RNA sequence: ACGGAAGGGCACCACCAGGAGUGGAGCCUGCGGCUUAAUUUGACCAACACGGGGAAACUCACCAGGUCCAGACACAAUAAGGAUUGACAGAUUGAGAGCUCUUUCUUGAUUUUGUGGGUGGUGGUGCAUGGCCGUUCUUAGUUGGUGGAGUGAUUUGUCUGCUUAAUUGCGAUAACGAACGAGACCUUAACCUACUAAAUAGUGGUGCUAGCAUUUGCUGGUUAUCCACUUCUUAGAGGGACUAUCGGUUUCAAGCCGAUGGAAGUUUGAGGCAAUAACAGGUCUGUGAUGCCCUUAGACGUUCUGGGCCGCACGCGCGCUACACUGACGGAGCCAGCGAGUCUAACCUUGGCCGAGAGGUCUUGGUAAUCUUGUGAAACUCCGUCGUGCUGGGGAUAGAGCAUUGUAAUUAUUGCUCUUCAACGAGGAAUUCCUAGUAAGCGCAAGUCAUCAGCUUGCGUUGAUUACGUCCCUGCCCUUUGUACACACC
């Protein structure tokens, strides 16, 4: 499956909790901004966190969400 | 000699030195050797907890070790030299801890007391987790195994090759052999080389 | 073991002149790598006086290592009839 | 006696031995290790052979 | 079972390493010494 | 200006590239004519063994593989500049040979 | 824990749909049995081409014989009118073995004899052990702290439901917050006209130069013919995918299902690593890892000669070759990847010559992206002979000869040549593996190697059918449930 784990989901939560007046819903800018705002130890993990952050931004734009 | 066979034989030579120094400098707190090959002479760096008994009175012991390695591996005299400077941290070396607890068991000491002492020393020497497994005929029985662990220990993945120190010892009790497995989860923060945290650990700046 | 007295003297000469001996574990080798004596002769002259003392032995991958001690220095000094100033090479 | 205390050992399993344990079986002769397979499993990391895949 | 008969308290050949202490033994038509 | 070839071989790619970069930087800061560092194919010395020390169990195999990475860099330098570059690369773990 | 109880989920070590089979034959190999002087021995899903176990000698542990002490050392009896050692020739012995004897030379406190204590042992015990492995279990599982429940064992946390490969998450919630496992990670295989650089990689065109054609073009030698370049090749720092975008479906989400895009959309494919508890699982025959028991000079130490390990009324497992025309044979085509390789010595071999072949000989190159090597691999392709019959399928059995390795091929080591041409007509009941560059077919390299693959480890060439599910069989996970089970339904 493509179920994102806690290591990805919680990191995306924290990024969105502190950087909402920040990175938009574009994945490329989201990941390039994760590159500077977070010390992620693998390109794959940073890609996954950025993708989940983009997902959460897109789902916020349709209304708010828990967390 | 081809490069393949030469570096294979270099690894073999390092392994042979490692076993020799394990058997020779065991009571001296040996923890590992480093072989540096220079164009003129080869330096053999011993890492020991107590580098005064390795040296000996006025260097007699280290000089006889040098000449022993000299004769064994057939170098021209003067082309190989030994330096036993220091181990950076006694408590973070699995080899040193395993040998120390082996020596305590041999001198006569409760297994639980010795292992918990080793674990406590490792934990208070900055390690983020330690485990000691003592297996065998602890008392006359079906040769059970005891574990004594503190902290956490990731085992396993890649980070275990990255930073986990594992050492195994064979201890000779009057009824058979006890097996010592010492496993140290050193702190990734003070790595001073390589990754500074776990692969999944994410820190955010704000 | 039954080995000639002069062969044993050669073993003792070498042992006291360099201090330590490295011996193949081969009880058939014709001639010792450094000493002009049978490898078996070296190994057994050490399985000899080593047991009296005078030597510490370590096996370490099938290759004997013999190291001289203080009582060994004394014993070989007396045996080779040396003045008490010719220290072994290790010193 | 001394004339016959050995016959040729110039090839075969009895010519060689594990340089650690003097074992004639399961020998590694690739790259000239000359180490028995069990000893090699024990001390491959010291030699520099590691597991990657 | 080499007996080594006691040989209680009691001429020469080639190979001059045989230094006048190599007295020959004569069983019959023997020219062979102790050293060889 | 003698033409030498420096061969670097090691099992550790990080230190191999460290020494190679040190030498290239040295050559560029002393204005030599150098052929770039050629990375000859890394050779994976694999060896397959049986996991069990006996004959029992599922026939589970291991490959222990050691990667030997070798590089070669040939350039032209005077005697002083070959001596200095052969005395500056004393990094452990890399075997460095200078052939004229 | 179990259930011929229930509910949900899952697995080609299960099934469905199928493919390839195995079981039927020959032969190879292991196991049993029988035999033997011995046919050494362990192992009985998770034993049986497994012990890396392809044994002529060695290995070796077994069998018939034969030497040696490699019995340290604290000790006491032998010894400075010699403890003890070696011995030519002959008996004797397989043996040119001074084993022992004939006989008298050599050596000289280096050993002999007795005591103790040691030493070695592939001797026993894996049900005394370590270490390592295999399996439980390739599933998703496991555990504190504090709080809550219970007198307690214990329970919750660790969950109704959706979701996921996943104790993966959404969330729900007397638990909150965590740890291990999974994931993350590392190695590899894919792309990248992106950077860096390359007669140990390659390409354009200039030297030189053959053919063919001559309006200058094709093919190509120019391994020191220069310049330019890095697309192919190599290897470092990086890039790239995060299920991206869009539709639909969703509880409110986790997600899921399509399509486009894209090198790549099943964890991107394949692995490495891999928890808690275990097993009287294997290994004392890997270890100078090892406790105890046994032996230790007529040795169970070790060595040497010979033999055996292979033996053959028979049964079983893994295999190879086949039963043919989608084929055999013969010519011609001429297409890889993963690797290995000798300096104090014998490895990988090109090329020339000798030979029908196997092979031999004279040089060469290679310590290796440099030479073997483009490993000029085989299947396969094309054209012919065969023409359906145990045939020109199959190649067992056997005779003769010639080379090769080896101290030594007899019980044929292997190879080569000729010849004999067996069973085998597609295989019972059963039963194995498998879902895409996968199955299957094909060969090559490496490992064991002096010689010996029908084995394994990897590699590539050719490349389907089916399915995209299920819980029927065999099992696994979770939950509820019953239990007279706890050595746990054997
Ligand atoms: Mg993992
Ligand atoms: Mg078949
Ligand atoms: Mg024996
Ligand atoms: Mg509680
Ligand atoms: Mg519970
Ligand atoms: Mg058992
Ligand atoms: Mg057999
Ligand atoms: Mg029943
Ligand atoms: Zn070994
Ligand atoms: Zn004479």
């Amino acid at each position: 499956g493509r179920v994102r784990t806690k290591t990805v989901k919680r990191a995306s939560k924290a990024l969105i909790e502190r950087y909402y007046p920040k990175l938009t819903l574009d994945f490329q800018t989201n990941k390039r901004l994760c590159d500077e705002i977070a010390t992620i130890q693998s390109k794959r993990l940073r890609n996954k966190i950025a993708g989940y952050t983009t997902h959460l931004m897109k789902r916020i734009q349709k209304g708010p969400v828990r967390g | 000699i081809s490069k393949k066979r030469k570096l294979v034989a270099d690894g073999v030579f390092y392994a042979e030195l490692n076993e020799f120094f394990t058997r020779e400098l065991a009571e001296e707190g040996y923890s590992g050797v480093e072989v540096r090959v220079t164009p003129t002479k080869t330096e053999v760096i011993i890492r020991a907890t107590r580098t005064q008994d390795v040296l000996g009175e006025n260097g007699r012991r280290i000089n006889e070790l040098t000449l022993l390695v000299q004769k064994r591996f057939k170098y021209a005299p003067g082309t190989i030299v030994l330096y036993a400077e220091r181990v950076q941290d006694r408590g973070l070396s699995a080899v040193a801890q395993a040998e120390s607890m082996k020596f305590k068991l041999l001198n006569g000491l409760a297994i639980r007391r010795a292992a918990y002492g080793v674990v406590r020393y490792v934990m208070e020497s900055g390690a983020k987790g330690c485990e000691v497994v003592v297996s065998g005929k602890l008392r006359a029985a079906r040769a059970k195994a005891m574990k004594f662990a503190d902290g956490f220990l990731i085992h396993s993945g890649q980070p275990v090759n990255d930073f986990i120190d594992t050492a195994t010892r064979h201890v000779l009790m009057r009824q058979g052999v006890l097996g010592i497995k010492v496993k140290i989860m050193r702190d990734p923060a003070k790595s001073r080389t390589g990754p500074k945290a776990l692969p999944d650990a994410v820190t955010i700046i704000e | 073991m039954l080995m000639p007295k002069e062969d044993r003297n050669k073993i003792h000469q070498y042992l006291f002149q360099e201090g330590v001996v490295v011996a193949k574990k081969d009880f058939n080798q014709a001639k010792h790598e450094e000493i002009d004596t049978k490898n078996l002769y070296v190994i057994k002259a050490l399985q000899s006086l080593t047991s009296k003392g005078y030597v510490k032995t370590q096996f370490s991958w099938q290759y004997y290592y013999y190291t001289l001690t203080e009582e060994g220095v004394e014993y070989l000094r007396e045996y080779l009839n040396l003045p008490e100033h010719i220290v072994p090479g290790t010193y | 006696e001394n004339v016959w205390f050995s016959h040729p050992r110039r090839y075969g399993k009895g010519s060689r031995q594990c340089r650690v344990c003097s074992s004639h079986t399961g020998l590694i002769r690739k790259y000239g290790l000359n180490i028995c397979r069990q000893c090699f499993r024990e001390k491959a990391n010291d030699i520099g052979f590691n597991k990657f895949r | 079972k080499h007996k080594k008969v006691k040989l209680a308290v009691l001429r020469e050949c080639s190979n001059p390493t045989c230094g006048a202490g190599v007295f020959l033994a004569n069983h019959k038509d023997r020219l062979y010494c102790g050293k060889c | 200006i003698i033409k030498i070839r420096i061969t670097l071989t090691s099992t550790k790619v990080k230190q191999l590239e460290n020494v190679s970069s040190n030498i290239v930087k040295n050559a560029e800061q002393h204005n030599l004519v150098k052929k770039g560092p050629v990375r000859l194919p890394t050779k994976v010395l694999k060896i397959s063994t049986r996991k069990t020390p006996n004959g029992e169990g599922s026939k589970t195999w291991e490959t222990y593989e050691m990667r030997i990475h070798k590089r070669y860099i040939d350039l032209e330098a005077p005697v002083q500049i070959v001596k200095r570059i052969t005395q500056i690369t004393i990094e452990p773990g890399v075997d460095v040979e200078v052939v004229v």
